[PDB]
């Protein structure tokens, strides 16, 4: 069979990548116990009510699933790895003492931990030094799965305790539940990330186009500097009001766009320190409209310019697209330097760009040679993209 | 000609210049025939590593920058039969892959042992809780009484 | 095995930073009262070297630099043909009393190239160019000495002194110029900064001050920039990274001003806009900065930086192999060796940190494997007409860290593989070029001192009086750190300059170690 | 390097010498900062545990640092 | 108006040997008795300026006496 003692003999690096491929769904789910044990967790297991054996099998799991030696070591590595190996540990309220919960890819609860017990294993048995034992910032706060009657009750527990300082990020999305939290990020000095879902709430807090200064309803002045990464998901048009900006988010560095139908980069305005932009599962993308600016400087017809470009990359070549470069023989060195400066005009402070699961791009893709030669341009799973131009 | 590398048991295996393409550590050596000593890897386990790369020498594996693509990649049917030899020997192959820096072999080998965590029945968890003895006896005993109340 | 071995290895990091990094090279203490200040007619020695060169001798000297020393003078003006006009102009006027500040700067740069070229020049080519006879008739430490008897060392030093003498006549403090930086970078390739760390540390401060006076934040030419000044800006970008690379190598307690404020490769200075050949060389140096910044710090490095560097190091191996190598042209071959050596050195550092802190498996084997290829690189070029490739200062730093760590690990843990590597490692030291001189001799003393420290380790039985184990070997090891610690401290020197006050069983076997082993020869 | 280099320059700052040769004075000031920072003193307050002469020497080093800070702003 | 300076390197003559005799000439102009009156004037008229950096000049009276004696000796 399988013996956990032999597995623990493996090196930590080998053990790390084993848990990495596991994705953290230890349970693996896809009469009296149902009568009494189940109603406590009935809310989380209401979707899978069609299969009685699956719940009963998971009911047998949940007795000692939390108290498992193998699962205990997974979080021990995770704390040693800053919680980046499964995801997003969060706060949940249930059976009125506010334990921590972890939800897998199936969005179902697997393991519950109370704060005192959780701190005893994956901090005391992990930290071999005295380096900031209280800096457990991987935990987050979520309001999507909490009713407004439960949000004000759990926040009151956080208010009279020190658990608000350890929260790393908050989840957003006329809501009384939302308006209650707005007066709380000031105390959360460790808050660094804010993510929102839904089209309506985006313009209320994050977007500043058409913004109205509403004290108590919008993010306050002090909090805005603490945020450096914003994640957006489940949107139709990011520039619904025409213009999208992040200038007030002066500390923003990385922006994540997910599950958005149409995105136009021309309308989006980035702050001075914006450096990384990653987009995944985006349907339509309109790149920066840079081609004509090169044409004016060259003063060459586009059809003639189509005869100008000429066909290390073997490390990361992809069959979907083809790499093309501007010819150096026809262009003067001074003229070529002007061409490079035009590209950097639309690339003010960008350093990392990522493309994943796109459907179409309605223009030529222009990227500077500096970013391409550093393998920081990731056109992945872009089977519909025909060509990309490197200048 | 071809690249010949010795094993930790002293056996010499000349394969070619091409099978060495999968192993990244071979490229740091041919910077300017040549031989390479591999002390940790045994002769018997090294044979399986060689025979694995010749079959996958034509296929193209996904890029290392992607994290979701290789995670979601299912296990090849042909790879499954070759990897299943023994639970202990599987660890030897995985350790051998790490030294040779053959990522596709490491990913395929890990998927087998990663799936074994799923396959253990709920009855197995009941007995595995006591082997590590990570719980103090008063706390080890403390976990027990709340189960029969729920039972 | 041993119980406290993981804790013992953590102490080695402090030993490496002080004994080898700072104590061996970065420190030099000379009493000001005993040392006489230079005066008039004390430059007559340099004046004897001014007229030693002839009209024909120096031209063939520049012919050697343009053929095989390509990879080193890119810190200066890239083209060497345009330097032929300057050297002709330097000999155009030699009896003219009048001198110009602009003209004087060119003379200093020209002499700087001569010092660099002659330092990398093989001994056999130097025999037919210069005459050994009429130079020691004036002065000399030895009445009869050949070119192999450390002669190239003393002649290289005097040329460097004459290069700085011309700058002193120009009053470079009064008139800053870009040629002040260009001259210093050429001398950086020579081992001159190691001999006078105090002089080089403060001279580099002027280069930092001079460069920052231009107020050129971005080196990318703009649309509105003139064509003439656009080429100057991209040229100035090359100097910035070469200066930053040479600035980090001189970093230490004596230098409080640093120019390398760039952000390391992660995931607020200027970075990630160009990928020239000079930028690529600095990128490797930046990777070494991340690992070496934890030597003094007690906190262990995060496991991502230890892992992200590993991913980054693999990318750079593809770039160096992608560069075309020509056997006929030594410039491409010399550049290939420099890039290959730097990548291998960082890999040795990275896996060494794995063993000390987290103790991952197959980490000791990787250290042995990565140290073996270091030996191969030095051996391979020595076989076929590349004996001067080993004169670069970088190989001296790599050798010191691999010789000491292996010996240090051997005296505590006995392994057959480690023992066999040491005997070949020691033999490489004896075959190293003699141009290093004093620094090479002190290397043998350091490894020999640790060689039979093992003999004392097993001679005295281990005694334990508690959880922490005590041994006479540890007391002497920590004492060596303390001895160099006080010498590097200039706190007591304030008392010398301000006020009339002077600047500030088991023991039997310890004092025997200290009486017959005295590492405190650094001041000499 | 020695402390007297800093002391000599501060006397020259009392007259109109720096204004006559702005380039010379700026280069000299950098060397004064470079030599002063080699001592690496964080707090200049006297220390009871240190030697009485060393504690006194740190007090008179405090007034030199303040003059250096003042000359930096005046020559900015 | 104060911190600017325009100089051309081509027209400016560099410093040469035997051109520093002007620095030596002014030293010979000063006499042993003349310098002592200069130091006497700084006791009460130049206060709050030298005291900030060098402190008292009582010990400097010992240095100037040694300065004249050191001039005769060639060793430095």
């Amino acid at each position: 069979s399988f013996n956990p003692v032999r597995f623990l003999e493996l090196p930590i690096d080998i053990r790390k990548e084993v848990y990495f491929h596991l994705d953290g769904n230890f349970c693996g789910a896809h009469k009296k116990l149902l009568r009494y044990m189940y109603p406590v967790f009935a809310t989380y297991l209401n979707i899978f009510e069609y299969s009685p054996q699956l719940i009963e099998k998971w009911l047998e799991y949940a007795f000692w699933l939390r108290y498992d030696c193998l699962v205990l070591d997974c979080f021990k590595v995770n704390h040693l790895y800053d919680g980046t190996l499964i995801d997003a540990l969060e706060w949940t309220y249930l059976d009125n003492e506010l334990r921590l919960a972890y939800f897998n890819k199936a969005s179902m609860l697997e393991v519950w931990y109370t704060f005192k017990e959780y701190k005893k294993w994956v901090i005391d048995s992990v930290a071999f030094d005295e380096l900031d034992l209280l800096n457990v910032s991987n935990i987050q706060f979520n309001i999507d799965n909490l009713t407004p009657q439960l949000v004000d009750k759990c926040l009151s527990i956080l208010e009279q305790k020190d658990l608000f300082a350890t929260i790393g990020e908050v989840q957003f999305g006329t809501s009384i539940s939302v308006i209650r939290t707005i007066r709380s990020m000031e105390s959360m000095k460790s808050l660094r990330k804010i993510t929102v879902r839904g089209e309506k709430l985006y313009e209320l807090l994050i977007n500043f186009h058409g913004f109205r200064d509403n004290p108590g309803k919008t993010i306050s002045y002090i909090v805005k500097r603490r945020i450096n990464e914003i994640r957006l998901s489940r949107m139709n048009q990011i520039s619904r009001t025409g213009l999208a900006d992040f200038t007030r988010w002066d500390n923003l560095q990385k922006l994540v766009l997910s599950r958005v139908a149409y995105i136009d980069l021309n309308s989006i305005v980035f702050p001075k320190n914006f450096k990384s932009l990653t987009m995944k599962r985006v349907s339509k993308i309109k790149w920066w409209n840079i081609e004509e600016n090169i044409l004016k400087e060259l003063k060459v017809d586009k059809r003639t310019f189509k005869s100008l470009y000429i066909k290390f990359t073997k490390f990361f070549n992809l069959r979907h697209t083809r790499i093309k470069e501007l010819d150096k023989s026809e262009i003067n060195q001074i003229t070529y330097l002007r061409c490079q400066a035009i590209v950097w005009l639309s690339f003010r402070t960008l350093n990392h760009i990522k493309l994943q699961n796109v459907s179409e791009v309605f223009n030529n893709i222009i990227v500077p040679r500096a970013l391409f030669d550093s393998k920081r341009v990731e056109i992945y799973r872009c089977e519909k993209i025909s060509q990309v131009l490197v200048i | 000609s071809n690249v010949v590398l010795v094993s930790g048991e002293g056996e010499r295996f000349t394969v070619d210049k091409k099978i060495a393409e999968r192993s990244l550590l071979l490229k740091n050596y041919l910077n300017d025939e040549i031989v390479m000593p591999v002390p940790n890897v045994r002769s018997s386990v090294l044979q399986k590593v060689i025979e694995w790369a010749e079959h996958h020498r034509d296929s193209n594996f996904p890029d290392e920058d992607d994290d979701d693509s290789r995670k979601s990649a299912p296990v090849d049917s042909w790879d499954r039969e070759f990897l299943k030899v023994d639970q202990e020997m599987l660890y030897e192959i995985i350790l051998a892959a790490n030294y040779l820096n053959i990522k596709p072999l490491l990913d395929a080998g890990c998927k087998v042992v990663a799936e074994m965590i799923r396959g253990r029945s709920p009855e197995e968890i009941r007995r595995t809780f006591n082997i590590v003895n990570d719980f103090t006896p008063e706390e080890e005993a403390a976990i027990r009484r709340e189960n029969e109340w729920a039972e | 095995s041993k119980e406290y071995l993981p804790d013992l290895l953590l102490f080695w990091q402090n030993y490496e930073y002080w004994i080898t990094n700072i104590g061996l090279y970065k420190t030099k203490q000379r009493d000001l009262t005993r040392t006489p200040a230079n005066l008039d007619t004390d430059t007559e020695e340099c004046m004897f070297w001014m007229n030693y060169l002839q009209k024909d001798q120096s031209f063939q000297l520049m012919n050697f630099a343009m053929e095989n020393l390509g990879a080193l003078y890119f810190g200066s003006i890239g083209d060497i043909s345009e330097l032929y006009l300057r050297v002709e102009q330097y000999w155009d006027r030699r009896a003219d009393k009048n001198h110009s500040v602009d003209g004087k700067y060119w003379d200093a740069l020209i002499w700087s190239v001569f010092t660099m070229c002659i330092y990398y020049m093989p001994v056999e080519k130097l025999a037919e160019i210069f005459s050994v006879y009429p130079l020691h008739e004036y002065l000399g430490s030895n009445k009869r000495l050949n070119w192999e008897d450390g002669m190239q060392l003393v002649m290289c030093q005097n040329f460097a002194r004459c290069s700085l003498f011309q700058l002193k006549q120009c009053d470079f403090m009064a008139h800053p110029d870009i040629r002040l930086v260009q001259a210093y970078l050429i001398l950086a390739t020579t081992t001159f900064p190691y001999d006078e760390p105090l002089l080089a540390n403060s001279l580099l401060t002027q280069c930092i001050h001079t460069f920052k006076n231009f107020h050129v934040d971005d080196f990318r030419p703009l649309l509105n920039d003139d064509p003439v000044e656009s080429i100057a800006k991209v040229t100035l970008g090359r100097i910035f990274y070469r200066l930053c690379g040479c600035d980090y190598l001189q970093s230490g307690p004596r230098k409080p001003i640093a120019l390398h404020t760039e952000v390391s490769s992660l995931l607020v200075d200027v970075y990630r806009e160009e990928n020239s050949t000079e930028v690529l060389y600095w990128k490797i140096i930046s990777l070494d900065r991340d690992l070496d910044q934890y030597l003094n710090k007690s906190s262990k490095p995060p496991l991502k930086t230890l892992d992200a560097i590993r991913r980054e190091l693999d990318i750079f191996q593809y770039k160096v192999d992608s560069l075309e190598e020509d056997f006929r042209s030594n410039n491409s071959r010399f550049q290939k060796f420099i890039a290959l050596f730097q990548i291998s050195t960082v890999s040795w550092k990275l896996f060494k940190m794995y063993l000390i802190y987290y103790d991952t498996a197959d980490s000791l084997l990787k250290v042995i494997h990565y140290s073996k290829v270091i030996i191969s690189l030095i051996v391979n070029n020595f076989h076929a007409k590349s004996e001067f490739f080993n004169r670069h200062p970088m190989v001296m730093q790599t050798i010191t860290r691999v010789v000491s760590f292996i010996s240090f690990y051997q005296i505590f843990v006995e392994s057959a593989a480690v023992k066999q590597l040491l005997v070949d490692l020691t033999e490489l030291t004896a075959n190293l070029p003699t141009i290093f001189g004093s620094k090479l001799d002190k290397l043998v003393y350091l490894t020999e001192r640790l060689s039979k420290l093992k003999l004392l380790w097993d001679k005295v039985q281990l005694l334990d009086s508690g959880d922490s184990f005590y041994h006479p070997v540890f007391k002497i090891l920590q004492n060596d750190i303390k001895i160099i610690e006080l010498k590097n401290d200039e706190m007591f020197s304030l008392i010398k300059g301000l006020g009339s006050l002077v600047p500030l069983d088991f023991r039997t076997i310890v004092e025997e170690f200290q009486s017959e082993y005295n590492i405190s020869d650094i001041l000499s």
